[PDB]
């Protein structure tokens, strides 16, 4: 149905203020808050959302706290200053999706349509994107297991429209733009293998501890799918594709002539005006 | 009409074997060349002007 | 008609013989066999020509496989005659075979193995392939790393 | 065999499904009319060439083959990473 989310980075700092109004009472648990967004169109984009007051317990998951009176008031009085948005799921802090999750989702899933879900982290020390829209809808399985809720990884992006660039731009003014060329490559270039080492490094590890020490079952089938595209690049012997290094190495040269030529350009009013000017200045200077 | 350049081709006399065959990239080898016979008259030039005001 | 649908495996005619001969006799259904062999030239014209468009057509469909037939095998195992068989390519020349490899020495075609440009065959199956190792590795990596919190 | 030299022949299917050499051709055409195997071969001399294909049921060598080269493409990626940005973190920053 959705393809791509577009979440915007207002409430994520709306996170950042569900850390600021905590008060340090020493329970910082996953605080949900009610998601807003347009589902009108086929793309969902987050433009603001608000929170309502979320309270579990510490045994028992199955307790979760909501309010339908609150929902109710500051959805009429959003949607009474601000009509062009209504209410489409909700999002927690906690990094675990815990089982009651079903039955916070269900609520939202009886009384407004069919809820995306959000999973972020409490710190922001994960490197990878914080966001993760996870649509809310049940599948058939193969194996034979009963219909239930499954949380789908829908795509998702940070970006901002017209002023929260500006905003958060004039705010920060350490970060850089797009800026092509040496630096912002090579950045990339460079951090680029920590970006996927953590990730892959990070994953692998547990993934390897839950194939001997796992069971309820992880759904074993898509693993055959993983093994599989993992052995769709069998070392290839790399034969055929000489030509193609003869062809980006060509292209190499290239950036060869233009570098030594052009560079070579522009040593003329350099070489020339280093005679010119140093000659001049010291016959006429006396 | 090979040598009149009309299609790709050559023709054989001992084997007989026909081979066809191009070279879409043209547009490199001509600009390329190009900007090195261009770029000799400014060496020269500037080589010019440096024996002009030296020697 | 499910054999005519699609993937077409190469069975021979001769079975086909007695379904047409029998589709002639039997007068339950399809009665007019003989009202379509009633011409002496238009029967035939359909005959030859329905055999021969059966015989085009598996062509045209072990030609998206690239699986390298050997049609010098394949005359054999069709139990028929070269010539009519250079006959079926001057049908392929109007059938827009000129995606197509032929050798002097063999006798062996090659419907596959281009002049292969580096920059927009094996970019484009780079692409796809890398691309979609990356993508679909992103998947079930993330979705399987959330099937597993559900154990706590 | 995943690597080294996954391409094959047809001495393999037709020995082990006691077969004879005219009949690899429709064996191999039925593989193709399934649609779990989309192998293309641009042999010349016969040969079985082959491509994605799903197990389906349960691999154990290939759980532990998998830790092998899966842990074997982690460290050769680390180790890119160690030898590249060692240097490269020095002189570019």
């Amino acid at each position: 149905a959705v393809q791509k989310v577009v979440v915007h980075p207002l409430v994520l700092l709306s996170v950042v203020d569900h850390f600021n109004r905590i008060g340090k009472v020493g329970n910082q648990k996953r605080v949900v808050g009610v998601l807003l967004g347009s589902w009108q169109k086929k793309v969902l984009d987050v433009s603001n959302s608000f929170a309502v007051p979320f309270d579990e317990d510490d045994k028992d998951d199955s307790v979760w706290f909501l309010d339908h009176d609150y929902l109710e008031n500051m959805y009429g009085m959003f949607k009474k200053v601000n009509a062009r948005e209504r209410i489409v799921g909700w999002y927690h802090t906690g990094p675990k999706l815990h089982k009651n999750d079903i039955a916070i989702n269900e609520l939202m899933k009886r009384y407004c349509p069919n809820s995306v879900l959000v999973i972020i982290d409490v710190k922001p020390k994960d490197l990878g994107l914080p966001t993760e829209a996870y649509i809310s809808v049940e599948e058939v399985h193969d194996d034979g297991t009963p219909t239930s809720k499954t949380f789908e990884h829908v795509t998702s992006e940070i970006g901002a429209e017209e002023a929260e660039e500006v905003g958060v731009e004039h705010l920060l003014r350490d970060i850089k733009d797009t800026t092509v060329g040496t630096l912002s490559q090579r950045i990339t270039n460079q951090v680029h293998g920590l970006k996927g080492l953590n990730s892959k490094l990070l994953d692998i590890r547990s993934y390897l501890e839950k194939v001997a020490t796992g069971k309820l079952p992880i759904n074993h089938q898509i693993i055959y799918q993983l093994q599989d595209v993992f052995n769709l690049l069998p070392d290839v012997s790399l034969q055929e594709f000489v030509k193609a290094f003869y062809l980006k190495t060509n292209d190499q040269m290239v950036v060869v002539y233009l570098a030594s030529l052009i560079r070579s350009v522009v040593a003329l009013h350099n070489l020339i005006n280093n005679k010119i000017a140093n000659r001049d200045a010291e016959k006429k200077e006396g | 009409m090979i040598l009149d350049k009309k299609f790709h081709g050559i023709l054989d006399q001992g084997e007989g074997v026909l081979i066809i065959f191009d070279e879409p990239p043209v547009d490199k080898t001509y600009e390329a060349a190009l900007e090195t016979i261009q770029n000799m008259s400014k060496v020269v030039d500037s080589l010019y002007n440096k024996a002009k005001k030296l020697t | 008609l499910l054999k005519l649908f699609t993937t077409m495996e190469l069975m021979r005619w001769s079975t086909l013989v007695e379904d047409y001969g029998m589709e002639l006799r039997k007068g339950s259904l399809e009665s007019p066999a003989t009202d379509v062999f009633g011409s002496t030239e238009e029967g035939e014209k359909r005959w030859k020509d329905l055999k021969n468009r059966v015989v085009e057509h598996n062509i045209r469909i072990m030609a998206k496989y690239y699986t390298r037939i050997t049609m010098k095998r394949m005359a054999q195992l069709l139990d028929l005659s070269v010539d009519e068989s250079e006959a079926f390519l001057s049908n392929l020349v109007v059938n827009k075979t000129i995606f197509a490899k032929v050798d002097r020495l063999a006798g062996i075609i090659n419907f596959q193995r281009p002049k292969d440009p580096n920059n927009l065959l094996n970019d484009w199956s780079q692409k796809l392939n890398s691309l979609m190792s990356l993508v679909n590795k992103t998947t079930h990596l993330i979705a399987k790393e959330e099937m597993i919190h559900n154990l706590q | 065999r995943p690597a080294n030299h996954r391409q094959l022949t047809f001495e393999e299917i037709a020995k082990s499904a006691k077969i004879t050499v005219n009949e690899v051709e429709l064996l191999v055409m039925k593989a193709l009319s399934v649609g779990l195997v989309k192998g293309s071969i641009d042999e010349v001399d016969k040969r079985v060439h082959m491509t994605w294909v799903q197990p389906r049921v349960l691999d154990l060598q290939q759980i532990k083959g998998m830790k092998d080269r899966l842990e074997f493409w982690c460290t050769d990626v680390k180790s890119m990473e160690m030898l590249v940005e060692h240097q490269a973190h020095d002189i570019l920053t």
